């Protein structure tokens, strides 16, 4: 299997060649000819919505790996203030500060507000490193940049650096998927991630999806 | 004004569309009134793309805008099947016997959800990915309109009267698109039966229309 | 000083935005700080729509905010109106005694909303199809900047100046845009009027900000 070029990794199985646009010849990672609603004709936009895809399929790796993580970390002997994601914010105005990992040493922060004006501060910074340039790196790729990220010397050898970059745009197409799906499962349970995976694998036949299925009804 | 097409064709805005209509948007279209006021489809490949998912939501939403209206048409004549609204329909699945489709127990009578769920999943990724690609019914012609098995009945010929029902297919699909949101949203809103809005309309229109439901959303806090 | 127009101008990430603007954003417009980082605008006539677009909605955001604040600061100066917060002020057509227009019974006096709902769609379907093509107030001008029956101050004279005054119609749009996006969810998140809302940080900042409503749309229920 070749993920580029005329032959390649597709959408729709082994038959969906009237379903691939002509724009989209495989040149660049995951490309599988899906863009049947066709937002990516131009060129300049296929380019933004390529940069737009990789950072919100980078962020979102990082965020389910941090739906998942102290959650799983709950029940494998530490306790926080909340272990669910969707509470994990609201633990400042509990009393007794944001404990890092429940030791009430480790961070200890009641104020949301200068924590976000430091991340505010900080992610401007970095941001503004990343689409201009700045001291990690000056003038480089818009994606994948090297020589400060990847220190360890894994970007080399361009065949197996593409075949890095269409395993990680096919991670994060998952963790994107999966992090659609942890918003929702949010909003219509209430129970976190790991929390619903057991209620599925306690029992899979009542406790599916259409358990909560006429929870948004209307009156 | 007998034209759907051409560079003079009936227009969004009617003698207020001059200054509108513009260069890429040419009439060649069945449904062409020169409404593109975002200018959401410049380049023909994206046009082309919005057409052909506009015309699957018309035929989507003449089915949905037909099958919301029958529950509710057939409890007009008294069969009653658990519950005749379209948006809480679903749950009849999990009622004490299951679903009924007209109500007479030697009918359908499903009850598991999951399972018809994977029978439609199968079919529907078969039947739309021979829609988009081809199958054992023609493999290469119209992403639009195929025809061959989809017209038994000989309307495809003499292509002038072809495009007038293209046209009328549309006109009828957007219709039922904005009947169906505004389904959608007599769901919301109301809470009610799109039928059941339309008794109540006919039985006191001018203390019940939307305008009664008009504070309800207002958040309190 | 700092310019808005040209090669070098005023820039959406500032300093660290030389490397960052498209190229097909070259500066003669109005309010080009060169932010398409998602590329919506890279077709030109794409990119002329969303011009109008952001101008109308900046001309309407600023008529917007301007009566959000407006008959608050009356009410909280002098003025008993029927309601004077915004997102309830729709419903004093049901007040049982009228809309009042400035408080006082002698003003306008409207009690049906359906008659009032259908003068505003005749005179704005008039003047929205007059804004595109042109009526009495100009035929053949300006799609965005017409002048001469919207210039009566003669303020677009000296084109040099006329080219400020746009980017400050831009900005203050812009800034009333994200004032009316500020008002709707402030809306929906605290209940009260934007001055209310201002009152209460205004009296302890340290717990009337945004926080204190975070836990308010809580996905547990
Ligand atoms: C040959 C069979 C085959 C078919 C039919 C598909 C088709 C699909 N692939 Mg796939 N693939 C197939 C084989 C292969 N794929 C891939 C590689 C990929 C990738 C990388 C991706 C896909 C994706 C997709 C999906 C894109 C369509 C979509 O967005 O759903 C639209 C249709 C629906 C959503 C209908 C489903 C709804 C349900 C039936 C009804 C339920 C309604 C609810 C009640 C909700 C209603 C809400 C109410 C309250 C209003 C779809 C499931 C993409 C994907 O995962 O997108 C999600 C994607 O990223 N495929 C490979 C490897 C080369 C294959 C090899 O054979
Ligand atoms: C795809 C079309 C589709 C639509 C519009 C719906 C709609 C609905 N189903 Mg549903 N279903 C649909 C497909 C299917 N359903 C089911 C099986 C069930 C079951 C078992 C149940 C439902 C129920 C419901 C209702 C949830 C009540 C609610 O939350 O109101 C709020 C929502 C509205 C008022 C409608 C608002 C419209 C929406 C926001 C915009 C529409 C665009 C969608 C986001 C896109 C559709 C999804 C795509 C990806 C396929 C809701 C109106 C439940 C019910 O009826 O009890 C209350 C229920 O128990 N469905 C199956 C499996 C056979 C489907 C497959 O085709
Ligand atoms: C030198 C530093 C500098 C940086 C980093 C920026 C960057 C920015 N400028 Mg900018 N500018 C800078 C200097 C200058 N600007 C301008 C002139 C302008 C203008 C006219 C505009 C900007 C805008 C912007 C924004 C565009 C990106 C965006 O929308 O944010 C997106 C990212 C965020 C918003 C992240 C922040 C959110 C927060 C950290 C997370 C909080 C999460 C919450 C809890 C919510 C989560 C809960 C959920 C569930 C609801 C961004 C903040 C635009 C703007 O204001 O858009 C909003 C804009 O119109 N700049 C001038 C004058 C020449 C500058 C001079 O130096
Ligand atoms: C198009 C702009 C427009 C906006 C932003 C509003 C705002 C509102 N009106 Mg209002 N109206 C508007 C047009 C008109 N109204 C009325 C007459 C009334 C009456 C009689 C009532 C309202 C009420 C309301 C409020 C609904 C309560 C709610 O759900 O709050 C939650 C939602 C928000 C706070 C924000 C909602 C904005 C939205 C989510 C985003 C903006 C999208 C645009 C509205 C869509 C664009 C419209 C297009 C078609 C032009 C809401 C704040 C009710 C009220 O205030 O009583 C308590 C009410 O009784 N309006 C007429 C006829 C004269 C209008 C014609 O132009
Ligand atoms: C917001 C995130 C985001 C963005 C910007 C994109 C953007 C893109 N994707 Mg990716 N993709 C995403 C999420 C995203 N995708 C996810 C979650 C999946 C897994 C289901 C995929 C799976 C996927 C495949 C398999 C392929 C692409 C491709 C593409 C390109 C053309 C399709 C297009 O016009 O998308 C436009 C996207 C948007 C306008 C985002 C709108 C988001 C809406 C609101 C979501 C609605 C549904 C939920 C474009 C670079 C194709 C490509 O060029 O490969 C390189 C391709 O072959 N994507
Ligand atoms: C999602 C469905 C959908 C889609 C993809 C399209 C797509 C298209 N239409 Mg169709 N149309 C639709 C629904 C749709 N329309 C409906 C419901 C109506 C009736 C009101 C019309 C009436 C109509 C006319 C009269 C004409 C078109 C034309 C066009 C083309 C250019 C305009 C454009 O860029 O639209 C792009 C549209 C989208 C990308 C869809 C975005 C959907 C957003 C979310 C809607 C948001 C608005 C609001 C929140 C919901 C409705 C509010 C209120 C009206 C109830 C394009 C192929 C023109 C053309 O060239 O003819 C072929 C033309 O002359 N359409
Ligand atoms: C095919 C179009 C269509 C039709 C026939 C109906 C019919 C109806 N709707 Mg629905 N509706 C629609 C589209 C439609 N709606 C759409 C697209 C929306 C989303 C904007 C809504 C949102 C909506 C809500 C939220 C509510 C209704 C309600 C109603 C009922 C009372 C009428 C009313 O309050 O007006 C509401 C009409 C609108 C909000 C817009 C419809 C625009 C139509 C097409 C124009 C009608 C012209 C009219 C006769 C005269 C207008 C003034 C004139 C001088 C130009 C009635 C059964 C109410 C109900 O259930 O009453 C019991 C109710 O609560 N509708
Ligand atoms: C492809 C295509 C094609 C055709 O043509 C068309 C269409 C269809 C349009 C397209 C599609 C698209 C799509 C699907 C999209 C989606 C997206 C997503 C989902 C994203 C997410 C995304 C997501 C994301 C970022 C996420 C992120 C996350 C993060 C940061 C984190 C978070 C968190 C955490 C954990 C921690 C704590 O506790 C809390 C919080 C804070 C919460
Ligand atoms: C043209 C233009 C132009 C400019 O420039 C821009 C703009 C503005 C953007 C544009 C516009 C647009 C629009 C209007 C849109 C809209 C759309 C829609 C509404 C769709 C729907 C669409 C819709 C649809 C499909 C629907 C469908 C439906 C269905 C299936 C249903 C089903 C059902 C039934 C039967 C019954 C049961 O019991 C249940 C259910 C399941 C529920
Ligand atoms: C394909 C083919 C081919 C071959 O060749 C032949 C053949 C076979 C013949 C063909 C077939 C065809 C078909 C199937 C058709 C169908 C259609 C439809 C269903 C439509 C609907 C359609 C539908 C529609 C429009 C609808 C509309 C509606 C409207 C306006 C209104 C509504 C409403 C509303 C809103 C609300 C209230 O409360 C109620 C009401 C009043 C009710
Ligand atoms: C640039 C860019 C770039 C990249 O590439 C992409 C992106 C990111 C997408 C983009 C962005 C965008 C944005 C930012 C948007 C936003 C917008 C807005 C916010 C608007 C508003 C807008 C807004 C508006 C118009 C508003 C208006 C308003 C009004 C009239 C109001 C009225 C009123 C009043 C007085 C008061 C009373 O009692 C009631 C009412 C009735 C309520």
């Amino acid at each position: 299997i070749e993920f580029y070029g005329p032959n390649r990794a597709k959408w729709l199985g082994p038959y969906s060649e009237n379903a691939t646009p002509a724009y989209l010849t495989g040149e660049f990672p995951g490309d599988y000819g899906w863009d049947t609603a066709g937002l990516s004709a131009d060129p300049e936009t296929f380019k933004r919505y390529r940069e737009l895809e990789l950072i919100h399929a980078r962020w979102a790796m990082l965020g389910a790996l941090g739906c998942i993580t102290p959650e799983l970390l709950a029940k494998s002997g530490t306790q926080f203030g909340e272990a669910v994601w969707f509470k994990a914010g609201a633990q400042i105005f509990s009393e007794g500060g944001l404990d890092y990992l429940g030791n009430p040493s480790l961070v200890h922060a009641q104020n949301i507000v200068a924590t976000l004006a430091v991340q505010v501060i900080l992610m401007g910074l970095v941001e503004g490193y990343r689409v201009n340039g700045g001291p990690a790196g000056e003038g480089l790729d818009p994606l994948y940049p090297g020589e400060s990220f990847d220190p360890l010397g894994l970007a080399d050898d361009p065949d197996t650096f593409a075949e890095l970059k269409v395993k990680e745009i096919k991670n994060g197409r998952l963790a994107m998927f999966s992090m659609f799906g942890f918003f929702v499962q949010a909003i219509v349970t209430g129970k976190g991630p790991i929390q619903n995976l057991d209620d599925h694998l306690s029992n899979p036949t009542v406790n599916n999806a259409f358990a909560f299925a006429t929870k948004f009804t209307p009156s | 004004a007998i034209e759907w097409y051409g560079p003079d064709r009936p227009k969004f805005l009617g003698p207020f569309s001059e200054g509108d209509t513009p260069a890429y948007l040419t009439g060649e279209f069945p449904g062409d009134y020169g409404w593109d006021t975002a200018g959401l489809s410049a380049d023909p490949e994206t046009f082309k793309r919005y057409r052909e998912l506009e015309l699957i939501h018309a035929r989507w939403a003449m089915l949905g805008a037909l099958g919301c209206i029958t529950p509710e048409l057939l409890a007009k004549n008294g069969i009653p099947f658990g519950e005749a609204v379209w948006f809480k329909a679903g749950a009849q699945i999990f009622a004490e016997g299951g679903l009924n489709y007209l109500g007479n127990e030697n009918l359908i009578h499903a009850q598991s959800i999951i399972a018809t769920l994977a029978f439609q999943v199968v079919v529907m990724g078969l039947a739309e990915a021979y829609r988009a690609n081809g199958g054992p019914l023609g493999e290469g012609l119209d992403p639009l309109h195929p025809g061959g098995a989809f017209d038994p009945l000989g309307l495809a010929d003499d292509p002038d009267t072809f495009a007038e029902l293209k046209v009328k297919e549309i006109k009828n699909g957007r219709l039922a698109m904005f009947s169906m949101f505004g389904f959608f949203v007599q769901a919301i809103v109301t809470g009610k039966g799109p039928i059941q809005n339309l008794d109540d309309h006919l039985a006191n229109p001018t203390a019940v229309n939307a305008f009664a439901y008009a504070t309800k959303f207002t958040p309190s806090a």
